[PDB]
């Protein structure tokens, strides 16, 4: 099956391409509507693969140097294997002298395409966590934050090194466990410092970063003693918050202390940065934080400049190899629009909520320290991604959490997409759900290999390798095989990604529509000028609808959302795997009534029934809808009665179903319990249903059959 | 008494066995009786020259020496709903006013006639007390009485940690926390520093003090609005802990550099709002940030007379504190040069005071240690005035044209005194702008306007009346050698900074010559008026003291501190210092002051400063005002070692001996009886040490025999001999 | 929305208790003393004066004036609740000795309560006339 | 000028 194929390959090599069969010629390469791209997850989990405490084995041709994969042609007689990338023939290394046919190295079994080697040679560096706390916030909010950070500390590894930096009007770098006193360095939040400065100004482990097993009690007590910024906040003013510098000081500290190693700068904010560098807004309550509306009409003198600040910052953190997390929780906007590039370029997280004193935040935060079957974090640090390809394939660029190491070669194409112009990428932080989109180009069987070297939470340095092969188009049946290997879902998201990437770095819909058009004219069936005639392979059917939703989503239709909400959304899209991504684009929806068990239904007004309970699953929102009638039988109280033990199983079915997913997922999606009328119903009504899909298709058809 | 001439060449034993008593202005029995106390206000010429010409012809300097905030036994306090003062020159109605129309009074200072307000008027305390203290009215303050704020600033560098002063300083504060002057409004603070400024907050909400550190040395600031300067009363327990901790926070320190400037600049900003007293402790040369000084090479007995500040920074910073009623007291415990010639400026212009402790070390100098223990005891428990100022007035015709002391002279004679201590001395120099042909009496009045530790605004006035004369011999008959001496000293100090130590020295020799030389052209040997018989003797000792001496191996920082003392010390202690009192003590008896009820108190006689007076057969105490040094002879009497010293033989007299033992022997009782009476004559407990053995290598005792000759100085006779040669050239 | 607080006995305008912290006070301190001298037994028991960028706020009780200065922007509502808290305390502690004293600021130790209270108001977490006139 | 009060 072609579906069975897509599935079994994502499951094993965590990767999905828009086309699983590529153009064998140039006259078809150039004419490719949706580019050859893959949605790649370097750390996808699976049925326990044996880690390989080898020495990966590398081809011996200076330029190539690819890893031994199952596509490599062997000769158990000549103790020689021929690299499938440059054809160079290699001599097995001493340790492989013992290999025989009836017992060969795992890296050759097709089951072990996509494997992970462990490199044990140098003592392992400890994990570095640096808390960066804002003190300008309500007491109840700050206490939560404290109780939260205090718990995070009980989960960290004995060897990990911890650090603390709080702030408000000033920036305090605390020197841990100084004994009977407790000191910290204070700095004006009014001016930035390089790092040399911060180095000279301040003077394995440091005074600031100390083994947890050693400093833990002292840091606990200190976090439990923290208190609101001591500076008063005069009427009609906002606290004077120096976020820009607090970060700029956390950044430099590690940069001059532990450059190029696993580190996590975790910043917690409870309001915007009011004192530049990185100033997002002024201290005048009377005036509001920039909005999208304000932005378009050039009424935002802080954005551009404040944005520049954090951006240069992220680059400094990513260059050094350090991960930045931004944990924002304030009723009003917080300044994510300007800070986005920090959690984005690096593998940093981005959590947003109303206040740190909610279940939503508390839980999401402790999900950051989820562990695996061995008691270790599901994170990695300083991952370097290298993609090797057949002399026939070149790399346009990647779209996802990462930065270019700007390394050249013959793999690099002249058409660069996203962070392009490279065959290598650094990914400071990553998880079993981190997903890049890698755009390829062509200039049987063509292959691409993925080498991901990272630092495990255990400290072990590891190289994840995944080599894939895809059929070369059969010339006497090109466009017919190609079309049948299509992955609408994957393409959709790979196509989406591209668009969003352009928006966030500014019409786009216009580009999105043109191709949907083309994609219809090259693989669609029809009689020119006869709309009615148009149809699509079961292979393309959905692509259109998918396109419908992506063009109407809050991913490209900013307004009606706060710049911040906008940024938060995009952030999580550009990192998620395919599945989760589809949910975002087009939220799934379920119905619950006495007339049968749960069943998914279409996202359309026509699906909202009175005697039915819906459960719309946005990636960011689990919502339960109660139609008029059920709302009534509910408001009535019939539930309580022992006569209607059936009305309960129903009232709670969606609630029961909700809990489950409402935990697995990372950013714990917000929960909603509304009904016909409720003011929260608005979320179901704005996702559901130019105008409606019906007309969208029409207008599309009317153009699919016309001119080319 | 006596109007006798004296030949200094034949006497050579002029110095009396009893303390010298300050001259008595030649004034009507009833005026002199209400005259101010000389220990507080005094003049060099009790007999004022009617004209400048006459003033010059004498060749003696005309000036005043005052010690206004000095501790008194009985102080009259007028709470008058209104303060009676002349409507022209604003002089405080004083004992020397002239009452006529019994409802009008003639201002003794600018002669105008004032109307006595309806509020025997001449029986009013204001006119029966020369030294009085008025309650200031709401007009006499530019702001609510500021509270007491004490900010200590310790230097915690390596060297500074090695000396180990920090320990005692903290124990003192602790033992005397309750004894600090102030009501409940008292505020206290702390800051340490090396390469960085260390602030400390203190909230009762936190488990332990918080050391807040400023590292931007080129741009200091305060890290927290509240808690840095805490309320002693409320926060007692809190501070008490901090003191018990600090000494321990820096034992393994590796900080060599010390950025005193920035530290002080932060020290200042913290206080700026309230003003108060900034107690600064330093132990080495400033080498980081602003205020940095370059090292210097210490002179030896060889280099000639070839002082001033290296930079103005510390002076500039001082005026700033001054304008904020902030005062800085410098405690230097340096073991090497530190450029006090420039550091001092911090205290000189902010009306603070510098305390020096050469090579201070908790183990290596058991002496300085106690000295400090005891000088801190003083500094900590003595009264204090805040945001005060002083003005000195004098009868028309007379003009003060130069001041001497740690203060800042705003518009002529508005001496700003950020802080005022009862140990601060002052001097002034006047001239005759207009002939005193008019009157036959001139008076001087100094008012001390200030804020008590109890938040009360108060004025302290002293008034002095003297007689005008018109003939040399007169000017001479009422001359006060002591005061002439101390006044010249201050002029010399200034003389040196303004020019050189040479000129300073010379001008001191010329005061004696030009003087006696003038006396002669107005009357064989060296003939001088009974009053100036001790004039050359004091100037010599003046030239041999550590402020002007030359042929010695005297280190820079010492010389400077010496001139700092001349400048900020009350005549009485400048004398003790300059001319120690030498008493032989191994044979005290019953001609004592056995008046004081049960205690007798021997009154041995004062010896002149020479080795010709000592005796290997005995022991001699030397009173130098700040310290008491008991030199002992090699061939002393057994009785003295056993019954007074508590030893069996000269050889086993412990090297550094910090104090005698209190043995049950009449010989002990006598010596302890004498010593006790001496220190009771002062607030600054003077340490005593017998270490003065004839081989303890601490025989700097001999440095005080100002009357003998040295490879680098003349003897008394040698001096007299020189003077006479110039007197009649 | 900052500070300057003065308590004065109305008759002579004798200062009783005040609190001030800068790091000018010179100009706005006289006007306060001016007011004080002027106030008498016919004066408005509660008032707000407008001095440009500033705004005085005083109330009188038992012949003792509680005066306050701050920026015009400061909550006219809060300026009075501030004085009222002062009154209550002052009268409860020294209210019965006020008419016998004679020395300026005879209750400086009230310095304390004034400063632990002032802060509860300078942290967000009747008649009107141009002072220029009354003077 | 608090002393001279002139
Ligand atoms: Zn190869
Ligand atoms: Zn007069």
């Amino acid at each position: 099956t072609y579906l069975e194929f897509i599935q079994q390959n994502e499951e094993r090599d965590g990767v999905r391409f828009s086309w699983n069969v590529w153009p064998s010629s140039r006259l078809e390469a150039t004419r490719m509507v949706v580019p050859v791209a893959a949605l790649f997850t370097p750390l996808k989990e699976r049925p326990d693969l044996p880690p390989i405490q080898y020495e990966p084995v590398l081809c011996s041709r200076t330029t190539c140097r690819a890893v031994l994969n199952p596509l490599c042609q062997v000769d158990y007689r000549a103790k020689l294997w021929a690299c499938n990338f440059c054809y160079q023939r290699n001599q097995f290394p001493p340790s492989y002298a013992g290999i025989s046919e009836l017992n060969q190295p795992a890296e050759l079994l097709p089951q072990f395409s996509s494997i992970e080697y462990v490199v044990l040679r140098g003592p392992q560096m400890p994990l570095i966590f640096l808390y960066v706390v804002d003190t300008c916030m309500e007491d109840e909010d700050l206490q939560a934050l404290k109780e939260s950070m205090q718990m995070s500390l009980s989960l960290l590894p004995p060897t990990a090194l911890v650090g603390l930096i709080t702030f408000g009007r000033m920036v305090q770098v605390h020197e841990l466990g100084c004994e009977g006193i407790s000191k910290s360095y204070v700095f004006r939040g009014t001016k930035d410092l390089s790092a040399k400065q911060l180095q000279e100004m301040l003077g394995p482990s440091n005074r600031f970063l100390q083994p947890v097993q050693k400093i833990d009690m002292n840091l606990t007590d200190l976090l439990g003693e923290l208190q609101r910024d001591p500076w008063p906040v005069p009427q009609g003013k906002r606290p004077l918050r120096s976020s820009g510098v607090a970060l700029s000081i956390a950044v430099g500290l590690l940069e001059c202390t532990f450059p190029n190693t696993g580190a996590r700068i975790m910043m917690f904010i409870g309001g915007p940065a009011t004192q530049g560098p990185g100033m997002v807004v002024g201290d005048e309550l009377k005036t509001p934080i920039r909005s999208w509306h304000d932005i378009d009409k050039d009424n935002a003198k802080y954005v551009k400049k404040g944005t520049k600040h954090f951006e240069a910052l992220a680059n400094r953190a990513a260059t050094t190899g350090h991960v930045i997390d931004i944990y924002a929780c304030a009723l009003d906007q917080t300044g994510l629009l300007e800070m986005k590039c920090c959690p984005n370029l690096t593998g940093g997280y981005m959590v947003m909520g109303d206040s740190f004193n909610t279940s939503l935040f508390k839980q999401t935060f402790q999900r950051v320290f989820t562990k695996d079957m061995h008691g270790q974090f599901k994170m990695g640090f300083g991952g370097t991604l290298e993609i090797k390809t057949s002399r026939e394939i070149k790399i346009s660029g990647a779209i996802g959490p990462c930065v270019s190491l700007n390394s050249k070669g013959p793999c690099v194409s002249e058409n660069e997409i996203g962070t392009g112009g490279t065959c290598q990428w650094k990914i400071c932080g990553l998880s079993p759900t981190t997903t890049l989109a890698i755009y390829f180009e062509v200039v049987g069987r063509g292959a691409i290999q993925f080498v991901t070297q990272y630092q495990h939470s255990s400290g072990q340095r590891r190289i994840r390798v995944t080599t894939i092969a895809r059929n070369w188009a059969d010339a006497q049946t090109q466009i017919q095989n190609i079309a049948a290997s299509f992955d609408q879902e994957a393409a959709a998201i790979l196509m989406a990604r591209l668009a969003i990437y352009r928006a966030e770095t500014e019409d786009v819909l216009r580009w999105l529509d043109r191709q949907l058009i083309r994609l219809c004219q090259k693989f669609g069936e029809y009689h020119k000028d006869d709309p009615s005639s148009f149809r699509f392979s079961e292979t393309f059917s959905l692509y259109p609808q998918f396109m419908f939703h992506l063009r109407r989503s809050s991913f490209l239709q900013v307004f009606n959302n706060s710049p911040d909400e906008s940024s938060y959304y995009r952030h999580h899209f550009m990192r998620q795997d395919l599945t989760q991504s589809l949910i975002m684009i087009q939220p799934i929806l379920y119905a619950y009534s006495f007339s049968g068990p749960p069943e998914p239904v279409l996202l359309d007004s026509s699906s909202i029934l009175a005697d039915r309970i819906l459960l719309m699953d946005t990636f960011f929102q689990i919502l339960i809808y109660h139609g008029e009638t059920i709302a009534q039988w509910r408001k009535s109280g019939y539930q309580d009665m022992p006569e209607y033990e059936n009305f309960r199983h129903l009232l709670q079915a969606p609630v029961d179903d909700a809990q489950e997913i409402l935990h697995s997922r990372f950013p714990m999606p917000r929960y909603i319990d509304t009904e016909h009328g409720g003011s929260q119903a608005r979320f179901l009504l704005s996702k559901v249903n130019d105008v409606s899909l019906q007309v969208f298709m029409d207008h599309l058809k009317k153009l699919a059959v016309s001119s080319a | 008494e006596g109007l006798r001439v004296v030949n200094l060449l034949q006497e050579r034993n002029m110095l009396p066995s009893t303390p010298l008593k300050p001259p008595v202005p030649n004034l009507h029995e009833d005026i002199q009786k209400l005259n101010c106390n000389p220990e507080l206000f005094r003049c060099t010429l009790t007999s004022i020259p009617q004209t400048q010409a006459l003033l010059n012809k004498a060749k003696l300097p005309l000036g005043l020496l005052l010690h206004p905030f000095k501790d008194l036994v009985q102080l009259p306090v007028v709470t008058s709903s209104t303060i009676v003062r002349c409507r022209s020159c604003r002089t405080y109605i004083n004992p020397f006013v002239s009452f006529l129309d019994q409802r009008r009074w003639k201002c003794n200072l600018c002669y105008r006639v004032n109307d006595v307000p309806e509020e025997e008027p001449h029986r009013r305390p204001e006119v029966q007390n020369a030294t009085i203290e008025f309650m200031a009215p709401s007009e006499y303050m530019l702001r609510p009485p500021q509270p007491p704020v004490y900010l200590f600033v310790f230097d915690v560098s390596h060297n500074a940690v090695e000396t180990g002063y920090l320990n005692s300083v903290c124990q003192s504060l602790l033992d005397n926390l309750d004894l600090l002057p102030g009501n409940t409004r008292t505020k206290i603070g702390f800051i340490t520093f090396d390469s960085t400024i260390h602030f400390y907050g203190l909230q009762e909400s936190l488990s332990q003090p918080q050391m807040l550190i400023v590292s931007d040395i080129e741009d200091v600031f305060i890290p927290m609005p509240e808690n840095l300067l805490v309320n002693l009363n409320e926060s007692k327990e809190l501070v008490q802990d901090l003191l018990k901790t600090l000494p321990q926070m820096f034992t393994k320190t590796l900080e060599t550099q010390s950025a005193l400037g920035p530290a002080l600049q932060a020290a200042f900003k913290l206080m700026s709002p309230t003003g108060g007293r900034m107690s600064v402790f330093q132990t080495q040369l400033p080498t980081l940030g602003v205020g940095a000084l370059k090292p210097r090479e210490e002179p030896n007995h060889r280099s000639s007379a070839k002082m001033t500040p290296s930079t103005d920074f510390y002076k500039k910073l001082a005026l700033d504190c001054s304008g904020q009623q902030v005062a800085v007291d410098l405690f230097l415990l340096s073991g090497q040069y530190s450029d006090l010639a420039s550091l001092g400026c911090i205290s000189r212009y902010s009306a603070g005071s510098v305390y020096y402790y050469p090579s201070y070390h908790h183990q290596h100098n058991p002496v300085q240690v106690q000295k400090l223990q005891k000088e801190l005891q003083r500094y900590l428990t003595r009264k204090i005035g805040f945001e005060a100022v002083m003005r000195i007035r004098c009868t028309k015709g007379l003009s003060i044209h130069t001041f001497h002391g740690n203060f800042f002279v705003r518009s002529t004679d508005l001496l700003s005194l950020p802080n005022v201590n009862p140990d601060a001395g002052y001097a002034v120099q006047m001239s005759v702008e207009e002939s005193l042909t008019d009157t036959q009496l001139v008076s001087f009045q100094s008012a001390l306007l200030y804020t008590s530790s109890k938040g009360e605004r108060r004025i302290r006035v002293h008034t002095l009346c003297l007689p005008v004369v018109s003939t040399l011999n007169d000017v001479f008959l009422g001359a006060d050698v002591q005061a002439i001496s101390g006044l010249l000293a201050n002029m010399a100090v200034d003389r040196s900074m303004t020019a050189s130590l040479s000129d300073a020295r010379d001008a001191l020799v010329n005061a004696v010559i030009d003087s006696l030389s003038a006396y002669r052209s107005s009357v064989p040997g060296l003939m001088v008026p009974f009053s100036l018989r001790l004039f050359p003797l004091f100037v010599l000792a003046l030239l041999k003291q550590k402020s002007f001496q030359t042929g010695t191996n005297a280190r820079l920082d010492e010389r400077i501190f010496a001139m700092c003392q001349v400048k900020n010390q009350p005549l009485v202690y400048l004398m003790l210092t300059t001319h120690p009192s030498l008493y032989r003590v191994d044979n005290l008896s019953d001609e004592g002051a056995l008046n004081i009820s049960d205690r007798t108190i021997p009154q041995p006689p004062i010896l002149q400063l020479s080795v010709e007076k000592l005796s290997r057969d005995g022991a001699f105490l030397m009173d130098a005002g700040s310290v008491l040094m008991l030199w002992v002879g090699k061939n002393c009497t057994q009785n003295f070692l056993s019954q007074v010293l508590g030893v069996q033989n000269y050889a086993s007299i412990p090297q550094p001996m910090t104090d005698l033992p209190e043995l049950d022997t009449p010989e002990s009782a006598r010596i302890i009886a004498f010593i006790s009476w001496l220190r009771e004559q002062r607030p600054f407990f003077p340490i005593l040490y017998v270490i003065a053995d004839e081989s303890p290598m601490k025989a700097n005792f001999l440095q005080n025999m100002i009357e003998d000759r040295t490879e680098s100085a003349l003897s008394y006779y040698e001096f007299l001999l020189h003077i006479q040669q110039q007197v009649n050239k | 929305m900052v500070l300057l607080t003065m308590i004065a006995r109305v008759a002579d305008g004798l200062p009783l208790a005040a609190s001030m912290q800068e790091d000018d006070l010179q100009q706005y301190q006289s006007q306060a003393k001016q007011l004080f001298r002027k106030l008498n037994e016919q004066s408005p028991t509660r008032c707000t004066l407008e001095a440009g960028a500033m705004t005085f706020h005083y109330i009188i009780e038992q012949g003792v004036c509680y005066l306050v200065l701050c920026e015009a922007a400061f909550p006219k509502k809060l300026a009075f609740a501030y004085l009222e808290d002062l009154h209550s305390e002052f009268d409860e502690q020294h209210g019965k000795k006020v008419p016998t004293v004679s020395r300026p600021y005879s209750f400086i130790e009230f310095d304390t309560f004034i400063q632990k209270t002032k802060k509860l108001y300078i942290d967000s977490r009747i008649m009107v006339a141009n002072i220029e006139e009354v003077l | 000028a608090c002393e001279e009060e002139n």
